[PDB]
């Protein structure tokens, strides 16, 4: 019923700046935490960053701090993340997340709705 | 048709677990409030509570009522025998003294009250100290665990085998020395002051009534937790092993490096365990009221 659609992302050159889409349909989007995530082959999947359902609050991750950059648009239901000066090892698997806004989760991982990704490749 | 201690062993824990599960959820909206912002940080919560209010809407509707006491068995299978074993131990030494205020003057008869209340704390405390030891070992491994850490333990029983065979019976009662210390300051004032003050404000009416009792062991609970508070500052910074070299010098180096009032801080936070005690005094005797 309800479908998170990764939007952009394909092969790119080192340094270059990529912006990634999510596409919510199903839901209340204005109600929803985003969340993006990475998986790349033989490395266990991290947390890239997180932004609140009014898009007050925004949450990154050590390994993307000021790298990455996060936001959203309610009246088009798309979650974007802007990929800038990449590096080699960024090049993973992007999937995109949500959750409804203020409730506890047992942490990061924890996720109502999974999308299925877009492949990212950074060449050298 | 039991024997003069089970029944008030039995007592004290029933009394015990009721007092826990009705203070419950106010420790839980308590802590929710307090911890939120660890819980951003570690991507438990991801808005700030803008009320108490809110924080139970919030809670409760998602989850329904019973939410709000989630953790609460864990703290009844803590508080029960520990309770238990206070409640009996108390009533055992107060009439292993048998004083009368009458026959043997107040202040010793008062003296009575504290003295069985500093005892019966010092014995539970042998009893059930190890016990508090390793369910906390294992809940931190089970945290670990859960976050794809390296597991330590399977239960219980392991932690008992591989602490004893590592330390002895030295590493499950490690820093008990602070620890029976403050408790026997503690439940001294909590059951001697308790004790010896009801008879003397709660007469007339007052006498069976239950408002004035919880109150009074509000009181009673709050004056003694902020006496035996300083205790618990070298207890918790002796067990942070998890630095000092004995209590003495813990105590000499807090006071002469922070100050005085460096070991009273944190006073504050007790207030809603200070409701949890006095309940638990007052529904005991409201408990054998029925009963005898
Ligand atoms: C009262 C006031 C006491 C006081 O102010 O003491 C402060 C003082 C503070 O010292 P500290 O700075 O903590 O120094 C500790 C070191 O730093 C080092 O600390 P640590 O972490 O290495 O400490 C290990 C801890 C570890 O302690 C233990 O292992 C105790 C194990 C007890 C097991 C019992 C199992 C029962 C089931 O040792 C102790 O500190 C306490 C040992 C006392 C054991 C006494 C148990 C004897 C019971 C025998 C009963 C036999 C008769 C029965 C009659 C029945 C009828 O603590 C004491 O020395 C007093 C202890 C009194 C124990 C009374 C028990 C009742
Ligand atoms: C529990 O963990 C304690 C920690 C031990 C010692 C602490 C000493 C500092 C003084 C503070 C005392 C507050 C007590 C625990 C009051 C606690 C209350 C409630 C609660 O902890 O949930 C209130 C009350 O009942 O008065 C253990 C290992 C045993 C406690 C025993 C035998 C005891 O309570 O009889």
């Amino acid at each position: 019923q309800v479908q998170l659609v990764e939007s952009g992302g394909g092969l790119v050159q080192a340094g270059d700046s990529l912006r990634l889409a999510c596409a919510a349909s199903g839901i209340t989007f204005s109600s929803y935490t985003m969340g993006w995530f990475r998986q790349a082959p033989g490395k266990e999947r991290e947390y890239i960053a997180r932004i609140t359902g009014s898009g007050s609050n925004t949450y990154y991750a050590d390994s993307v701090k000021g790298r990455y950059t996060i936001s959203r648009d309610n009246a088009k239901n798309t979650a974007y993340l802007q990929m800038n000066s990449l590096k080699p090892e960024d090049t993973a698997n992007y999937y995109c997340a949500a959750r409804d806004d203020g409730r506890m989760y047992q942490g990061f991982y924890d996720f109502e709705y999974w999308g299925q990704g877009t492949q990212v490749t950074v060449s050298s | 048709g039991m024997p003069p201690f089970v029944v008030d062993f039995l007592m004290g824990g029933v009394s015990a677990a009721v007092s826990k599960t009705a203070a419950a959820p106010i420790e839980r909206i308590k802590l929710l409030v307090q911890n939120q912002d660890e819980m951003i940080k570690a991507g438990r919560l991801d808005r700030r509570y803008n009320g108490i209010i809110d924080c139970f809407r919030r809670t409760t509707a998602d989850e329904g009522l019973m939410a709000l006491w989630r953790g609460n068995t864990a703290n009844v299978i803590r508080y029960f025998p520990t309770q238990a074993l206070n409640f009996a131990f108390r009533d055992k030494f107060k009439a292993m003294f048998g004083y009368k205020k009458d026959k043997d003057g107040y202040a010793k008869w008062m003296a009575g009250n504290l003295a069985s209340g500093g005892a019966a704390g010092a014995t539970s405390l042998l009893f059930v100290y190890s016990l508090d030891y390793a369910r906390t070992r294992l809940a931190n491994d089970a945290k670990s665990a859960k976050g794809g850490g390296a597991r330590q333990f399977n239960g219980l029983i392991d932690v008992y085998r591989k602490t004893l065979a590592s330390d002895g019976i030295a590493g499950l009662y490690r820093g008990f020395g602070p620890s029976v210390a403050g408790i026997v300051v503690y439940r001294g004032l909590y059951f001697g002051m308790y004790d010896s003050i009801k008879p003397v404000v709660l007469v007339g009416p007052l006498a069976n009534n239950f408002l004035a009792s919880f109150l009074l062991g509000w009181c009673v609970t709050t004056g003694a937790g902020i006496a035996s508070y300083p205790l618990d500052t070298v207890r918790r910074r002796m067990m942070m092993t998890s630095k000092y070299k004995s209590s003495i010098d813990a105590f000499r180096q807090i006071i002469a490096k922070e100050g005085v009032k460096s070991l009273f801080k944190g006073a504050g936070a007790n207030i809603l365990r200070g409701v949890a005690g006095a309940g638990v005094l007052s529904i005991y005797d409201q408990l054998k009221i029925l009963l005898f």
